[PDB]
């Protein structure tokens, strides 16, 4: 169905967060074709609190993914978060760094 | 089209508990079913044939029983890398078809 | 395993993902257990069905958990025709049912 | 070690063909039978079909009868599955597998061999 | 032949 690459959209956390407790951000792995698809954040240093979820068939036929890590609040105008997404059936290298946005 | 009603769908357990699994034909297959365990993203693994034999390595708390319609698969004290999916097969139609159960998730409480 | 509650967190559409027509709204459900959960999506809080999907990992082999997305997609154009975009929430683990929203242009 | 590796899945269209293989290694490959059993995403597994040791007695499961073919060639121990005009519900992950047949007790027997491959996908989407 | 090669025979 139209092998195609994934378009990553950045699933950021709030400038508001817990105050000082733990917020979540992540990457949206959408619209891809076929599987499967490799999620790593920061290049691999970023393990703890990953959860890469398993794909859903779509309507369009397309796969549709989301990558999450909580993160500590503090560390969100400071650490850098970078989502690297392999789907090699495409041969495609996403690298998208997900900031803080307020609204 | 020989069924098999594996039950439960999905188990819960504790290390060390005891959990059992039983699976029900649709006619007489004599002793000729097989328990398989099958972890996440790998192929499945044989652990009994003959609805009383171990496959050469399967640790003895792995047991099984029934005869002809009615076959349960009993493990004694859970470990952690038992928890997984099992399925249960027939070999007794060999030549023109092989069924399998629906599966039983055992997941670790 | 021990009841453990969900942490729910709610995204909203990318603007990037907006540009081009389509918005996923995204509920975030980390880190639960009992493994059986329900999850709501209202809009304008009226109750939606058949617009949304669903994933759930596999237990955690460290903390024996479980992580749940729903993610809601509409156009941008329906998606820009309301304000209130909620995540209602029960679990086994929780007292009522936990609802995470936002309100689009606010 | 005994070793099945399956190769030539990928994406196909509906109503068009494709073709598996399997490769065998680490015992007579002409000394046993072998199966072909595919498993949806989430779902459980579901046996295709079967060829004899001899290749010339063939079963296939009501499903994929008059779809699929099944054939092997001894001297290259490859067993091979011509899958046609194929269907978006035939899309799974196809293990060629060699399974234990019945008649055969004795715990630890030599000839309970079971074993299966990693599996390949086969995606039918347009 | 072996026993495992020789009951496929049958049952085929």
């Amino acid at each position: 169905a139209s092998t195609k690459g994934p378009s990553v959209f950045p699933l950021a956390p709030s400038s508001k967060s817990t105050s000082g407790g733990t917020a979540a951000l992540g990457c949206l792995v959408k619209d891809y074709f076929p599987e499967p698809v490799t999620v790593s954040w920061n290049s691999g240093a970023l393990t703890s609190g990953v959860h890469t979820f398993p794909a859903v068939l779509q309507s369009s036929g397309l796969y549709s993914l989301s990558s999450v890590v909580t993160v500590p609040s503090s560390s969100l105008g400071t650490q850098t978060y970078i989502c690297n997404v392999n789907h090699k059936p495409s041969n495609t290298k996403v690298d998208k760094k997900v900031e803080p946005k307020s609204c | 089209d020989i069924q098999m009603t594996q039950s439960p769908s999905s188990m819960s357990a504790s290390v060390g508990d005891r959990v059992t699994i039983t699976c029900r034909a649709s006619q007489d297959i004599s002793k000729w079913l097989a328990w398989y365990q099958q972890r996440p993203g790998k192929a499945p693994k044989l652990l009994i044939y003959a609805a009383s034999s171990l496959q050469s390595g399967v640790p003895s708390r792995f047991s099984g029983s029934g005869s002809g319609t009615d076959f349960t698969l009993t493990i004694s004290s859970l470990q952690p890398e038992d928890f997984a999916t099992y399925y249960c097969q027939q070999a007794s139609s060999f030549p023109w078809s092989i069924t399998f159960g629906q599966g039983t998730r055992l997941e670790i409480r | 395993r021990t009841v453990a509650a969900p942490s729910v967190f709610i995204f909203p559409p990318s603007d990037e993902q907006l540009k081009s027509g389509t918005a996923s709204v995204v509920c975030l459900l980390n880190n639960f257990y009992p493994r059986e959960a329900k999850v709501q999506w209202k809009v304008d809080n009226a109750l939606q069905s058949g617009n949304s999907q669903e994933s759930v990992t596999e237990q955690d082999s460290k903390d024996s958990t479980y992580s749940l997305s729903s993610t809601l997609t509409l156009s941008k154009a329906d998606y820009e025709k309301h304000k209130v975009y909620a995540c209602e929430v029960t679990h086994q683990g929780l007292s009522s049912p936990v609802t995470k929203s936002f309100n689009r242009g606010e | 070690q005994v070793q099945l590796v399956e190769s030539g899945g990928g994406v196909v269209q509906p109503g068009r063909s494709l073709r598996l293989s399997c490769a065998a290694s680490g015992l007579t490959f002409s000394g046993y039978a072998m199966h072909w059993v595919r498993q949806a995403p989430g779902k459980g597994l579901e046996w295709v079909a079967v060829i004899s040791r001899d290749a010339r007695n063939k079963y296939y499961a009501d499903s994929v009868k008059g779809r699929f073919t099944i054939s092997r060639d001894n001297s290259k121990k490859t067993v091979y599955l011509e899958m046609n005009s194929l269907r978006v519900e035939d899309t799974a992950v196809y293990y060629c597998a060699i399974l234990i047949i019945p008649g055969i007790t004795e715990p630890g027997s030599p000839d309970a061999l079971d074993i299966w491959g990693q599996g390949t996908m086969v995606s039918v989407s347009s | 032949p072996s026993k495992r090669s020789f009951i496929e025979d049958l049952l085929f």
